[PDB]
């Protein structure tokens, strides 16, 4: 259970790049966007946590994530809301 | 049993008005009435501001109209606020 | 008693009244709701109902299906500037994105 | 020995993953990484796997946002690929 | 034909910091802008706590969970300190 | 019949508490609001308060001066990670901006 | 009267010296009519959610709020002009 | 003779406008401006001075923070001279 973000394996990080038109991929940025994925789920997962804390539970819902998403600028449709 | 509520039966209706043929999953249901709820709080939130700013305790169908007009954008808001105004004038006259 | 009526049927609309007019009372989003509210954010939210669902269900036509999935609504939502913006911060699920690839990334 | 010349397969690729819905990480590896996070603000936590699956939604339709937008600073600068820098000047310009 | 704001507050509050510093009325009112747009949010988000948790009542609870929400860092966290004494000594005052 | 008495002395504040309470009960945050709610959130505005001036203060006497003004709250946000996150999207009158210039501009 | 062409009453220096301050050095000549067709449609939004909140409130005069609560509408904040 | 190079000045204007505090659109022009605007949606439209003043410092800002994007593209694009493009880069990235 650590640095699991290398979990995140090359190719998949290369998908999501071409989902969103990427055509080349330079061999720095599989750290480069490790790092901000990282920052994007620490953010959420954060919230998500003191959401939980706040209801005075263990585990995390659907609903505390979407809320976390949701104040971001991001709501989230699907699990609920 | 707890129950829930959700605008399911009421998606499924309008689907038919403009699709009399066709289904929907119960994911794109989950989507709607997620969608549902997100606009509702929205207008709702506006409205409940312009009450506010404006000195009131009452919600009527133009904080409902102005909200719609913030919050929608173009043409869009336009059928949403000759719906409303409409509905209005019909449901007292109906 | 008078025999009651449901008012979504008055009003010509599908989506419930009353339950609106109480929606707009919780959250403490105002003290009062008016009886015009929920009449007028009733038709609202049908008629936003519709346009997506009568845009996605193109959107199922055009894969020559017989019901809306959730990509069908991206598609849809996406497609109309309006409702682009409206939900432009809207993350769907399962939604996919639209297949817009750059020219300047193709051979001649 | 017949081969697609480079960028043919790179476009097809971008084709189909434009046109999918489905997730593009492994499912297990996201689901801990969320966990290591998680656990440096608290041990012993749990997830519902709607919970897991709600953030590894979100997580990628950022991640493709943030290429679309790091693809078109490449271009920009007249450029294919993409640099470290494209994604540092897209998220700046967003506030970050 | 009246007003409130926290000029007379914020005003003290300078003294605190910096008891030898005046203040512009403009710097007054930016602020009883900050103040109320703040003000503004914690009760907001307060609210909506409790309504998340199907709830009537804003407790201190959710004022601090509002807090960190809302402020990043440390100014979160010298907020739940600071409002967690004023509560635990209000009531023993 | 105890003496009225002010609760920000009691609670050792400065920002009014009784209305600080007054103002979370309608505005309609909620049906009701606790007692300690009010308290807790004017020590968080006080504070709030002190460290934005604080700075600004220091922003003052960085201008050689005694008092506030637009812009010495705006350089006092601006230098500070945490405020300028705060209020990272708010604009301040005659507020200004930093004197940030890029190198690769210079000779 | 009806007013016209005020898009120019926004001089080239005016958008030189918001460029300036912006930390831009060099501005090519296409800028500066670039740049008010960028300023234009801030405005239009600015200003037209602030005449909505009059209209709501049955009013002609627009005030320094109608203008604010605009602002906060489009998400960008404004100090010391209300709130 | 004597002059200071192209350049030279524009990095003093640089420093001196990031230091200055007030406003740097005229103002009845920006006023007309926009009335010129608020007259296509109604007439009887009237302003408070404080109103008008709101808007351009808004304005301003709004062109101030865009610039300083716009800037960051060029030299993105290994350049001193902005052009439209610079700017329509950082305001779509934005998404706008």
């Amino acid at each position: 259970l650590r640095d699991n973000i290398q979990g995140i394996t090359k190719p998949a990080i290369r998908r999501l790049a071409r989902r969103g038109g990427v055509k080349r991929i330079s061999g720095l940025i599989y750290e480069e966007t490790r790092g901000v994925l990282k920052v994007f789920l620490e953010n959420v997962i954060r919230d998500a946590v003191t959401y939980t804390e706040h209801a005075k539970r263990k585990t995390v819902t659907a609903m505390d994530v979407v809320y976390a998403l949701k104040r971001q600028g991001r709501t989230l449709y699907g699990f609920g809301g | 049993r707890s129950r829930k509520e959700s605008y399911s039966v009421y998606v499924y209706k309008v689907l038919k008005q403009v699709h009399p043929d066709t289904g929907i999953s119960s994911k794109a249901m989950g989507i709607m009435n997620s969608f549902v709820n997100d606009i509702f709080e929205r207008i709702a939130g506006e409205a409940s501001r312009l009450a506010h700013y404006n000195k009131r305790s009452t919600i009527t169908s133009r904080e409902i109209q102005t909200a719609v007009r913030l919050l929608l954008p173009g043409e869009l808001a336009k059928h949403a606020v000759s719906e409303g105004t409409k509905a209005v004038t019909k449901y007292t006259s109906a | 008693r008078a025999k009651a009526k449901s008012r979504s049927s008055r009003a010509g609309l599908q989506f419930p009244v009353g339950r609106v007019h109480r929606l707009l009372r919780k959250g403490n989003y105002a003290e009062r709701v008016g009886a015009g509210a929920p009449v007028y954010m009733a038709a609202v939210l049908e008629y936003l109902t519709a346009e997506i669902l009568e845009l996605a269900g193109n959107a199922a036509r055009d894969n020559k299906k017989t019901r809306i999935i959730p990509r069908h609504l991206q598609l849809a939502i996406r497609n109309d500037e309006e409702l682009n913006k409206l939900l432009g911060k809207v993350t769907i699920a399962q939604g996919g994105v639209l297949p817009n690839i750059q020219a300047v990334l193709l051979p001649k | 020995p017949h081969r697609y010349r480079p960028g043919t397969v790179a476009l097809r690729e971008i084709r189909r993953y434009q046109k999918s819905t489905e997730l593009l990480i492994r499912k297990l590896p996201f689901q801990r990484l969320v966990r290591e996070i998680a656990q440096d603000f608290k041990t012993d936590l749990r997830f519902q796997s709607s919970a897991v699956m709600a953030l590894q939604e979100a997580s990628e339709a950022y991640l493709v946002g943030l290429f679309e937008d790091t693809n078109l600073a490449a271009i920009h600068a007249k450029r294919v690929t993409i640099m470290p820098k494209d994604i540092q000047l897209a998220r700046r310009i967003r506030g970050e």
